[PDB]
């Protein structure tokens, strides 16, 4: 049962280490050179990684029957059997050997193995030299046999002498070409490959015993052409796979006794741009097939005959041109076709509708412009289209009505104008919706849009399919946000990427659909912020709670002069200015920018156009839109001011640049409370002042600046009452006594005036 | 071997291999076979070898690694014994 | 067809509104029965009336379609079923049902003339006193089913016909078998005694099939058999022996039979006992169950010569130890399952007979331990289930030779597991703790969360990559670090109720991109603030991040004052503790020494002494942050110290006491916080005027509880008070002693 | 140049628990660094298959190291062994299809 080094402590060198995994042992014990595993006898791996780990030396170790041995180039005995070489391993009866070696390559006779013929998994690389049928004459009931990288040629008796054995391959074996009867005596040969070997060519005398072959793969083997009978010498292949190699074409009914295969694999077959026509015509049956990245230019008529429908047969990547329709006729049925990469302007679309049942179509990167209608009309069975890099700018009207049930669609980098009006024709026939397919898609999972000429956004989709849940758009001529779209009541995901949107019209769109996570991307947008987006700018601000989604920082509002580059985080909110300001009624030297969050104007003029500015249009309430006022007076000096105060509605006033030289309370606006006032001149006062002073509108703060002022007893008292309450004054020295210069608590007026 | 380029699996006790230029450390008193570490080389000529079933730009390449310590062996200057700056897998 | 009779003179009919099928109130003359007719399913009818009269019905014959009546229609005894067919004419459909509820009919042959051919036949609640007359005509009949019923059998009764494809004798409580009941029917392979008393099993009660394949043996209160009973059925497939209360079974019961497919042995606790070799050399055995068995111990040789097992199941059994010749003769076996089983040791040198094995389940068993030879030759695990097995600890080469495991479900651990060191000596190495689960690197779900786990192990986010699911709950985790987080997978982390004490976060989270892990935090004792500050503005106020945190049910610990306090409405700002043990603070106060927020915090308002020094010890905030607050309120303080050179500190509180003057050298200019409030200041305090100054950092003096002398002199102070009256945090409390009155109020007229 | 079986390597901390530090302080002082672990694993989209541009082979598997860690026994009691692993490479490696 269990397994232990007879003699750890024999030698200084050949130290045991025997764990559960394996018994560990090597014989150079800091720096090991021989290595040798052995878990349970089940299976011995082991290494000699240098010559001098001599087996001669190599103590006698009691290996159990184990059934797979693994010899890692150890040095071999020469022309003995390798059992009496490893004298010191007694596994009796191993089921599976292996051989690799970095060096020594060795001729190969019987005696070799004379002690192991009770085997099955043979195999051998890096290191064969010479086969001459010696060693796999006195072999029996072998089930598998390989060789690798060794660069060897046979003799056709080689291997006749066993006729069995379930499978063989050959990689990088080097051999020029097939002899005409290399591996003839194949009984039992299920599945031969020979994947890389740069054979010169093909001869039907090669193939020999054909009845036991199921599968053959070919990778690289370098051949040119082929005899006209060596693949149609057999039927009992099912699968057959060829790629990469230089063959130019091919000959016609290659494989029409061929009637019982199954799976054909030809891929990047370079130099192939042709085919025989009728080659695959008769093909009784076949599970898939595909043709694709080989370049293939013309293709025969209708090709394939007798198969009642493959499921994959796709030729992307072979640049195809003109498209039959004759074929898919021996085919009702097909799953899924692919051709991409095609020169293809236009399907001729009786080829498509030939078949009814589909699965996921791809015709991407092809040159496709026009789309006929009746070419999905009978698609009753379809899944996604993948379209896109083709130069389409028109569809027709309704071309889903084969599969309203389609999921999704790619159309990107077309040209689809998608206007509108470009597909509603009869204007009063339909309302709500276009005549876009839309409707006959009551579903469309996921929509791949972007980059393409998308003029209009059509919110009717939204109810010509509820089952959309992402949808792509970027580089499209959307002006900017549509109103009511996010009236979906799913967890659409939306992209707004390189999209000239200007303005946000949502807060028609304002309506929140519980359990739903709403998404839109915010990239390369022109953002006018300037009007119209207020609501939105706060809804953005801080959006605690929104089943809309967004990617801000992705956007840099620019349009707005002063808000340029400016994303929402350089924003703010208070300062969004409507762009219009146009009252046509205010001043040529003058500005009104209303404030939508105010209700107000502001009332900023420009110029210093004269001192007796008149006042402005005030009672223009901006349609009623605005009740409220702002008087900001900018860079103008001013000596006119609302007698009797005309305009009671505002409570903001500017004086800036201001060359004042007057004062009247009935002149000073009662309910205007945020006045600066400043570049002042007045050395007195009047006392009805306070009595026109009360803050009931507004914070009456003022703020006079280069303000001469003559301090004497009735201004003097006046402005103690006033500082007692100078929590609407700017600056109590602002005073600063014209002669003197001094505060008012400081000064005494006994003394001034006695 | 399902892999792309030949290698040798080995588990030497190094005697003397350092991050910095010194391996002094373990120069003395690893008789008892303290460390083992099964390090991996990559067949001789990797970067004459190409992977096989490719031609790639990138042949195959033998990067390293490290092993760091704290542990207190039976020996007095042993900041770390285990090693630093080992060969690593081959690969293209 | 003939869904929708036509109304007429003779016999008018109502077809009611179904497709293809039709609620037939044809009679409609009274609403005495009502009808429900299908194309083909049923013609049964809610006769209300027992008498039914089918005479007085349209009496619609539509010919041998599959439906038919079951339900409380009746008819007359020593009556052909013709007379019972008046409504409706069939040519011997081979689908008849009827189950009889009012009462019970001899079901004569003289009663059945009208329907001989039959495939499918039910009966129910009677068949009493029938005669080996009704089953002559009955040829071709393939099925047959007796509901509740009861009546002994004279044997050899259904000679007749032994085309019977299946039997029904469910719920007749069948009492007793005779052997040559049933030796007439051969393609008799389906059969059922369910619901039924058979004492004993006759020697070869079962002979004369010739081809039984199904036997169901399901509620049969049986106690005794006999290996001549299974002898002639060598042909039989498969068999279920359940709710029986029999002891032993007798040897050679089963070796006769050999197609033996399955076999189930459910809830026979009064078996305790089976004959040796009882599966002798069956190969065709593949799923044998004995669950719930009251089956004391396994005798040793007992499924020697069968190797095809696939399913072994023993369920909860009273087995007690296994003989190491139970895996020899089955080297496939693909489940295995010994649950709720007093089995406490298994045998070391057991598995190494299987290889395909892939499940095992050892739940509430009492294995004290496991040793490493178990797993030697075991390449097929996915799942293992030792839930509550009086386990204490874990082999390290325990897992060595079995790679393949995907699940460990150890689960609920009615024992203990010292989790915090496998290997620690000197010689230890720090690389990754040597626990076996380096080995299982495909190993995705683990469960404990009932042991006594020391700590987490490093290797499980290192050498367990494809780690999905864990649970710790109710085990014994002090603490928790970043470190013991680096799984670089979407994980699901359950540590609820276990000892964590506190936790160590650091505020830079790294983060593979879209890793969302979710961990449960409840019910675990966790001190505050204390290096937690990151973790709580992690948690508090947690915007987005891939780290996800059930702490709803979690609550402070250690911090008194946030004594069960919830995280959530907790912040930092609440947050302080103090563990670098300084004698700093002169302790004749609170005497806050701690780092409040990452800034030192003093808080001497522990009944300072008037004139106490303000900083008798300043710290010298090493390691820390130079931002320092003083608390020295509610202390009798007529006079501060008003002394003190300039020190690290943006904070100052002095209320219950007052002040005289101020000194420059006194008040560092890096000062935020001054409280002066609640505390008299008489008189004119001429120096600070002198002494304001634009502070660096935020003034905010709430000179409060000031009585002063509104006067001429320094009246400039209401100026300095008015022309920044946003520093002045209160100047209603500045009441000057003759008019105790806000100086704000009182202007220079007042004042001179 | 980019090379099969794209992967990420890592450097893990070391165990900051440090015996609970917290145990007797709460104070936290481990703000300093350690060199750490190099740990490199191919989960390039998840580990995706297909590890090359050159393709041929859609399968690349990160490979562990066992390292034995000991044999000296200084415990003077037992022959103390151990054997420790960590993924310290990935690799492409081709398989061998059904035909
Ligand atoms: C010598 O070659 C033969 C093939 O000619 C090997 O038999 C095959 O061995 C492999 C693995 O050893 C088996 O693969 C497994 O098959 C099961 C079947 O269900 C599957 O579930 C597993 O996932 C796995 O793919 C394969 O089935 C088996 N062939 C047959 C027909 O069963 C044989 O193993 C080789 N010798 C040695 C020593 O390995
Ligand atoms: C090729 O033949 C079979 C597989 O196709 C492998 O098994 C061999 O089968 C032949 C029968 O054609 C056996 O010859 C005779 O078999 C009977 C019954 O086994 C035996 O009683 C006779 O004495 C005689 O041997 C042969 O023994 C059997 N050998 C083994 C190892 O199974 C055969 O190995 C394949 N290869 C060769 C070189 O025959
Ligand atoms: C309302 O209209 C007035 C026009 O009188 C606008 O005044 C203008 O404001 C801009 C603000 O960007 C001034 O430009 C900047 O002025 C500052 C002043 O120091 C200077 O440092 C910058 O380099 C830049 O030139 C502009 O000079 C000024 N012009 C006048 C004539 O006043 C005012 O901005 C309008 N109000 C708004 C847009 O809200
Ligand atoms: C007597 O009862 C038996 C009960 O098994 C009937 O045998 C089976 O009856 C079903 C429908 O009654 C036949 O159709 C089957 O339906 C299932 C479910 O849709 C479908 O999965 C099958 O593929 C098949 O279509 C079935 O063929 C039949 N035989 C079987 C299951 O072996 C029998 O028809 C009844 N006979 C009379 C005269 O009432
Ligand atoms: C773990 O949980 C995370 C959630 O944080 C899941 O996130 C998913 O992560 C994958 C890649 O790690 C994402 O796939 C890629 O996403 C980007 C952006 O979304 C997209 O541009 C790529 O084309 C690709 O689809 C996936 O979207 C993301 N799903 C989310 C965020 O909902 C992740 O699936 C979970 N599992 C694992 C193993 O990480
Ligand atoms: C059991 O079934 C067999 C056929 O499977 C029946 O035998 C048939 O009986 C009819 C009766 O007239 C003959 O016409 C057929 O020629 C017979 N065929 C065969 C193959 O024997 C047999 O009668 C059935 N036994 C019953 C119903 O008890
Ligand atoms: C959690 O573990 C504890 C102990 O580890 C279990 O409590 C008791 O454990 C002893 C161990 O000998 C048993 O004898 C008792 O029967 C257990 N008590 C109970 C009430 O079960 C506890 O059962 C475990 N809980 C879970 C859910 O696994
Ligand atoms: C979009 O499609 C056009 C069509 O030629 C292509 O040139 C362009 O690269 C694609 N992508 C973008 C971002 O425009
Ligand atoms: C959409 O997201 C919300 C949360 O924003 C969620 O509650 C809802 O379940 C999601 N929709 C669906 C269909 O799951
Ligand atoms: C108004 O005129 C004064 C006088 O020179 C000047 O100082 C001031 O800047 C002017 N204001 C504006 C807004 O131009």
């Amino acid at each position: 049962k269990r397994f232990t080094c007879p003699e750890e402590s024999e030698a200084s060198n050949c130290s045991c280490e025997e764990f559960p995994s394996k018994t560990h042992f090597y014989c150079p014990d800091f720096n090991p050179t021989l290595y040798v595993d052995v878990e349970d006898r089940m299976r011995v791996d082991f290494k000699c990684y240098d010559e001098p780990h001599d087996f001669k030396s190599l103590p006698n170790l009691a290996i159990g029957s184990v059934k797979l041995l693994t010899v890692v180039d150890c040095v071999l005995d020469d022309d003995r059997p390798i059992l009496e070489s490893f004298k010191f391993l007694e596994v009796a009866d191993v089921r599976s050997f292996v051989y690799n070696n970095h060096e020594n390559g060795i001729r190969y006779n019987a005696k070799y193995f004379e002690g192991m013929e009770q085997l099955e998994n043979l195999t051998l690389a890096r290191g064969v030299v010479s086969i001459d049928r010696d060693t796999f004459s006195g072999f029996l009931n072998l089930k598998r046999l390989t060789i690798e990288h060794n660069k060897l040629n046979l003799q056709p008796g080689t291997f006749e002498a066993l006729s069995n054995l379930t499978y063989l391959g050959l990689v990088y074996n080097g051999l020029n070409e097939i002899q005409p009867g290399l591996f003839d005596g194949l009984e039992s040969l299920e599945a031969l490959s020979l994947s890389y070997n740069d054979i010169k060519s093909l001869s039907a005398g090669s193939f020999n015993g054909l009845s036991s072959l199921r599968m053959l793969n070919l990778r690289v083997n370098k051949i040119e052409s082929f005899d006209a009978n060596t693949f149609a010498s057999l039927k009992e292949l099912s699968r057959l796979e060829i790629t990469l190699n230089p063959f130019v074409s091919l000959p016609r009914g290659l494989f029409s006794e061929n009637k019982k295969l199954k799976t054909l694999i030809l891929t990047n077959n370079r130099k192939l741009v042709t085919l025989p026509e009728e080659l695959l015509a008769n093909l009784k049956e076949l599970t898939v097939v595909n043709l694709s990245h080989n370049g293939v230019g013309n293709l025969p008529e209708s090709l394939l005959s007798g198969s009642s429908g493959i499921i994959e047969l796709n030729l992307g990547y072979n640049r195809l041109n003109s498209l039959p329709e004759e074929l898919l006729s021996d085919q009702p049925q097909l799953q899924v076709l692919n051709l991409d990469h095609n020169q293809l302007e236009s399907i001729p679309d009786y080829f498509l509708e030939r078949n009814v049942e589909l699965q996921t179509l791809y015709l991407s990167h092809n040159r496709l412009r026009s789309l006929s209608e009746k070419a999905f009309t009978k698609l009753k069975n379809l899944k996604e289209l993948h379209l896109e890099n083709n130069q389409l700018q028109t569809i027709p009207q309704f071309l889903f009505s084969g599969t309203p049930k389609l999921e999704e669609i790619y159309m990107q980098n077309n040209q689809l104008a998608l206007h509108a009006n470009s597909f509603i024709n009869e204007e009063l026939s339909i309302a709500d919706n276009d005549n876009t397919p839309f409707q006959v898609l009551q579903k469309l999972r996921i929509l791949h849009l972007r980059n393409n000429s998308i003029s209009t956004i059509f919110q009717d989709w939204y109810i010509n399919n509820l089952e959309m849940q992402s949808l792509d758009l970027s580089f499209n001529k959307l002006p900017g946000l549509s109103y009511t779209q996010l009236q979906f009541q799913s967890n659409i995901t939306l992209n707004l990427s390189n999209n000239e949107i200007s303005q946000v019209l949502l807060i028609d769109d304002l309506d929140l659909q519980p359990y739903q996570r709403i998404n839109v991307d915010l990239n390369h947008n022109p953002l006018n912020c300037n009007c119209n987006a207020l609501k939105f700018i706060q809804l953005i601000q801080s959006k605690a709670e929104h089943g809309l989604q967004f990617n801000v920082d992705q956007l840099r509002c620019s349009e707005p002069p002063n808000l340029l580059d400016a994303t929402m985080d350089q924003l703010q909110t208070k300062d969004l200015l409507c762009d219009f300001e146009s009252a046509d009624d205010c001043p040529k030297d003058c500005q009104c920018a209303m404030r939508l969050l105010d209700h107000t104007v502001i009332v900023n003029c420009s110029g210093r156009g004269l001192t007796e500015f008149p006042d402005l249009p005030i009672p223009s309430q901006l349609h009623e839109d605005f009740n409220a006022l702002e008087v900001h007076v900018e860079n103008n000096r001013l000596t006119k001011l609302p007698n009797l105060t005309k305009h009671n509605e505002i409570t903001q006033l500017y004086a800036r640049n201001n060359s004042i030289q007057n004062l009247l309370p009935h002149n000073i606006p009662s309910k205007l409370r945020i006045i600066d006032l400043s570049q002042n001149l007045l050395k007195m006062i009047d006392d009805s002042t306070l009595a026109q002073i009360n803050r009931s509108s507004h914070l009456e703060t003022i703020r006079l600046s280069q303000n001469q002022w003559l301090c004497d007893c009735p201004a003097s008292s006046f402005l103690i009452f006033v500082q007692q309450n100078s929590r609407l004054i700017s600056d109590m020295s602002a005073i600063r006594c014209h002669p003197s210069g001094k505060s008012l608590d400081s000064i005494t007026v006994n003394e001034l005036c006695f | 071997a399902p892999f792309l380029c030949e290698s040798e699996q080995l588990l030497i006790h190094p005697k003397e291999e350092l991050s910095r230029n010194n391996s002094m450390v373990w120069i003395v008193n690893t008789k008892d076979y303290k460390q083992g570490v099964r390090i991996e080389k990559c067949l001789k000529r990797q970067l004459g070898k190409p992977c096989n079933f490719c031609d790639a730009d990138t042949e195959c390449k033998q990067l390293f690694h490290y092993r760091t310590l704290v542990a207190v062996d039976k020996v007095t200057k042993k900041p770390y014994k285990e090693q630093v700056l080992l060969p690593s897998c081959c690969k293209c």
